[PDB]
């Protein structure tokens, strides 16, 4: 909003609560139940204090705002919000919790630096947001912003879309190692990744590092013999941050018995099932 | 999902919801809303002495349990497992809800089986077992399509073809039939990592 | 497409305050652009009798293809090593996507707010075959090169497709390059339609920037006369 | 008190 | 809009002097009440004027008022350090 | 800062102002003592009425030039961002991962 300033000198804003959200981090044990608190972001504490001082509450509130526009949409992925200050999000391994509290509610923790990561991060992606605003005013509309929720989305969905990545590259480098390295010796997996307007050009692609999909391409180093040489490299990919797309490329060098299959399968069982097709044809004898 | 009436010569407030059906009505001198069922229906009190957020939040609720136990009796197949409590939904168990605000099937991490899925809930809020089984015809018929050829143009989706001619029935064995340019030769054969020699068998 | 506009002319002195002006009213910097506009006559050796099949009058019009360029073959040798924005002003196979365009009269009626005037434009990609260069297209479609004049300067954007095109023009001969705003800038401010409520707006927003800059710059209509490209 | 004043305006009608 | 400072600044600054100069003459020479009266009307318009020469002043002070070397290694450690590779 | 000095120089001609009030309630009062019937108080009162109109004439003065240099300060130096808070979280994420 627009505080008025009168007489040392004191701004009134519309004292006041001091509105700082934070971010904590939970973990599953060996229950398989609950959550424990594992992590929790620190919280810090004249015109120009003020003036940084209300930016950062009307800033961070913008961002709970958008993070509450963004929970109506992530319904269905898991990220559920209850209390209209305080929004859950569940993973079959783990739990954030996301609040916007005062200091009047509420170390041998470890997930402390990743809360705070967490939050720059939250921060810079809604800079981000804002470079998309005026670029997306700048040249194409010759007018307005037009934005939508579901396109502007990206924050959290995003951020999860890493650790859900890393535990489906897991189970999947998983079922490789035992349909592939478990039967066949000499055998490795190596991954490998996948004008006057020139200022808010450079901004835009540095996060490209931070904006980019996470998608990896799984090339399978099998051992070729001296009348045999299959092919097996597979891609694990994203459709949007979440969920997970496994496209099997297979290129059998077999003499006498060469074919290509490259499928796409989002079900890991399957990915046992053809790669179990793979291994126990062309892959041996 | 949330309409407000007020009504003035009469002295009476109307709310309606479940728009994706609960009647607040004053006809003695009192304010009462009342709360429809699956062949059911109960009483709720209203004035400060009743919280219209709670009242209306729980009535969402005790219904929603029932909607949850129409499915039950409706129409529920035996590989289809479902539970109400916690809609457990094993096809792999995936975690099934409803939602409150429209009424639509929630799955914990969505797939183009829950597109398909969740489209048939998206028209109509059961003939969800006839699109389960066409869905479970549809992964067998990706496989045999990757392993051998697949054509769509004179048969229906009931039973696949391969290309003389060939063809490939579910709901009946192999059959060997051949096509005109109109069916003119038919004979049945039955048969039993086994499904790839079964095809190399095939040819 | 119906465009409105509404010209003025600024000195070189007061560039900097009209730049800071609209950078503090629009909220926005502005961005350095050009283009390059070549018109086609109809060709004096031909004679056609100008009239359509239906025995219906028809009036001869100039053909107005414009493109783009960048800045690396415009700026010289005196010229390097200088910052890429608005004070740069001060200092002063196949074809290429073309852009084919005629304009007509404005319409008449006196004691008019706005400039409206009637533009038809298609857009050439490319071409190909023995005669593939536009002149030879325009020589196959029966027009020949006249003038042609390049034009370099700023623009804005504000609200409600609003255009204010501060830039200066230049004619581009084998004897020389001179400059038709010598002494200023000529300033632009065209918004594009393409309903009657939609023209009274637009019409109401130029008078809205007209009565914002009362004081400052004088935004008047230009004459008719001033705008029709018709070959008399 | 003009909201209860409007109230009972709505209220005698 | 500073023509009006001149014109009305200069004027109450006349009316200043050149009242002050007819008060000292008049109280140097019902008469007498109508006289203590007068100089005392005189005395408090040259109140007014000062008052009114500050809040012009007042006036004019209110007219006085009116790279991405480090973004990609910094967001690469943030996110292996993030998700714990 | 040039509204600094210049607003403290304003601040001088309303100090000039609050002299101006000494030399009246000097040239009133004073001038009363004249009245009462003695003439050893007629140097200081001259003295403390000429002292007043010369600061009055140096009020006027400085203030007339001050208000043309607001006629000469239009256009120059007087009115007729979310890239400081990015380098915030970059230097608040540099401080994180390097405490």
């Amino acid at each position: 909003d627009r505080g008025i300033a009168n007489i040392n000198l004191d701004l009134i804003p519309h004292h006041s609560v001091k509105k700082f959200l934070r971010v904590r981090i939970f973990t599953k044990i060996e229950s398989e139940d609950d959550y424990i608190l594992s992590g929790e972001s620190v919280m810090d504490r004249d015109i120009r204090k003020q003036i940084q001082l209300l930016k950062k509450i009307i800033f961070e509130k913008e961002l709970m705002y958008q993070i509450k526009k963004e929970c109506a949409l992530l319904i269905s992925y898991g990220v559920s919000i209850e209390n209209e200050n305080k929004v859950i999000i569940e993973l079959p391994n783990e739990k954030f919790e996301i609040e916007l509290l005062s200091l009047d509610d509420d170390l041998p923790k470890i997930n402390d630096k990743r809360a705070n990561l967490m939050l720059v991060m939250l921060r810079l992606l809604l800079v981000v947001i804002f470079k998309k605003t005026l670029r997306s005013r700048i040249s194409s509309p010759h007018g307005l912003i037009n934005l939508n929720v579901d396109d502007d989305i990206l924050i959290i969905r995003p951020i999860l879309g890493k650790v859900r990545f890393a535990n489906y590259k897991l189970l999947l480098k998983k079922i490789i190692k035992d349909y592939v390295l478990d039967i066949v010796p000499g055998s490795s997996i190596t991954e490998t990744e996948v004008e006057n307007i020139t200022k808010l050009n450079k901004e835009i692609r540095a996060f490209d590092k931070l904006l980019n999909i996470p998608r990896r391409e799984l090339k399978i180093n099998l051992p070729l013999t001296e009348h045999k040489s299959p092919n097996l490299s597979l891609m694990l990919e994203s459709p949007n941050y979440c969920n997970a797309l496994i496209h099997i490329k297979f290129s059998a060098g077999t003499e006498a018995n060469a074919v290509s299959f490259d499928t796409t399968f989002s079900d890991f069982k399957e990915v046992e099932d053809f790669l179990h097709f793979i291994v126990a044809e062309y892959i041996q004898q | 999902n949330l309409i407000h009436n007020y009504d003035s010569k009469k002295s009476t407030i109307t709310v309606r919801y479940w728009l994706n059906t609960i009647g607040i009505q004053r006809t003695t001198e009192s304010l009462i809303l009342k709360w429809d069922n699956q062949s059911a229906s109960r009483a709720k009190n209203m004035p400060i002495v009743s919280n219209i957020e709670g009242i209306l939040d729980e009535i969402m609720f005790n219904h929603a349990r029932i909607i949850r136990s129409e499915l039950l009796a409706r129409d529920i197949f035996q590989e289809d497992e479902e539970n109400s409590d916690v809609l457990l939904f094993q096809l792999a168990p995936i975690q099934l809800k409803i939602d409150l605000l429209s009424g639509q099937f929630y799955f914990r991490n969505p797939t183009p089986l829950l597109s398909n899925y969740a489209s048939k809930i998206n028209r109509a809020e059961e003939e969800l077992a006839r699109i389960l089984q066409q869905l479970k015809l549809d992964k067998i018929i990706h496989v045999l399509t990757t392993m051998f050829s697949r054509i769509i143009k004179i048969d229906k989706p009931i039973r696949t073809q391969v290309n003389w001619y060939l063809i490939l029935s579910i709901i009946s064995c192999v059959v060997e039939k051949r096509i005109g340019k109109r069916g003119k030769w038919n004979l049945k054969y039955l048969d039993n990592q086994k499904i790839m020699i079964l095809q190399r068998t095939i040819l | 497409v119906q465009q409105l506009s509404l010209f003025g002319s600024i000195g070189d002195d007061g560039y900097d305050l009209l730049i800071s002006t609209l950078t503090t009213i629009s909220g926005n910097p502005p961005l350095l652009y050009n283009s390059l506009c070549t018109v086609w006559k109809p060709n004096p050796s031909y004679d056609v009798e100008n009239v359509n099949s239906r025995n219906q009058l028809v009036e001869p019009n100039r053909i107005k293809l414009s493109k783009e360029v960048p800045f690396s073959y415009l700026i010289d040798e005196t010229m390097m090593d200088k910052p890429l924005n608005f004070r740069i002003l001060k200092s002063f196979e196949s074809c290429s996507p073309w852009s084919l365009q005629i304009s007509d009269i404005p319409a008449a009626g006196n004691n008019r707010s706005v400039s409206m005037q009637t533009i038809a434009e298609t857009i050439i990609l490319s071409s190909a075959g023995k005669n593939s260069s536009v002149s030879s297209l325009m020589n196959g479609l029966g027009y020949v090169f006249e003038f042609q004049y390049l034009t370099i300067g700023v623009k804005f954007f504000m609200k409600h497709g609003l255009i204010l095109e501060l830039q200066k023009i230049w004619q581009i001969e084998e004897a020389g390059n001179s400059q038709i705003t010598s002494g200023g800038f000529l300033l632009k401010a065209y918004i594009n339609v393409s309903d009657i409520d939609r023209i009274n707006y637009t019409e109401t927003a130029l008078m809205n920037l007209k009565k914002e800059l009362q004081g400052y710059i004088e935004l008047s209509v230009p004459d008719r006369q001033s705008m029709d490209s018709r070959v008399a | 008190t003009e909201m209860l004043d409007k109230l009972m305006v709505t209220s005698i009608r | 809009s500073n023509q009006a400072l001149y014109e009305k600044l200069e004027q109450t600054r006349t009316i200043l002097s050149v009242k002050l100069a007819e008060l000292i003459n008049m109280t140097t020479i019902a008469v007498a009440t109508t006289s203590v009266m007068m100089v005392n009307n005189q005395t408090m318009q040259l109140i007014k004027n000062v008052q009114d020469l500050l809040i012009l002043t007042r006036s004019i002070k209110e007219k006085w008022l009116l790279d991405e070397k480090q973004i990609e290694e910094l967001l690469d450690n943030c996110i292996e350090t993030f998700v714990a590779e | 800062p040039y509204i600094q000095e210049r607003l403290k120089s304003l601040n001088d001609i309303e100090t000039q102002l609050c002299s101006m009030l000494q030399e009246a309630s000097q040239v009133t009062f004073i001038f009363g003592e004249l009245k009462r019937g003695n003439e050893s108080v007629k140097p200081q009162f001259e003295n403390h009425v000429k002292q007043f109109y010369e600061r009055l004439d140096k009020s006027t003065t400085q203030l007339r030039k001050e208000i043309q240099l607001l006629d000469e300060n239009v256009g120059t130096r007087l009115l007729p961002q979310d890239t400081e808070k990015m380098e915030e979280q970059l230097d608040l994420l540099s401080a994180i991962l390097d405490p």
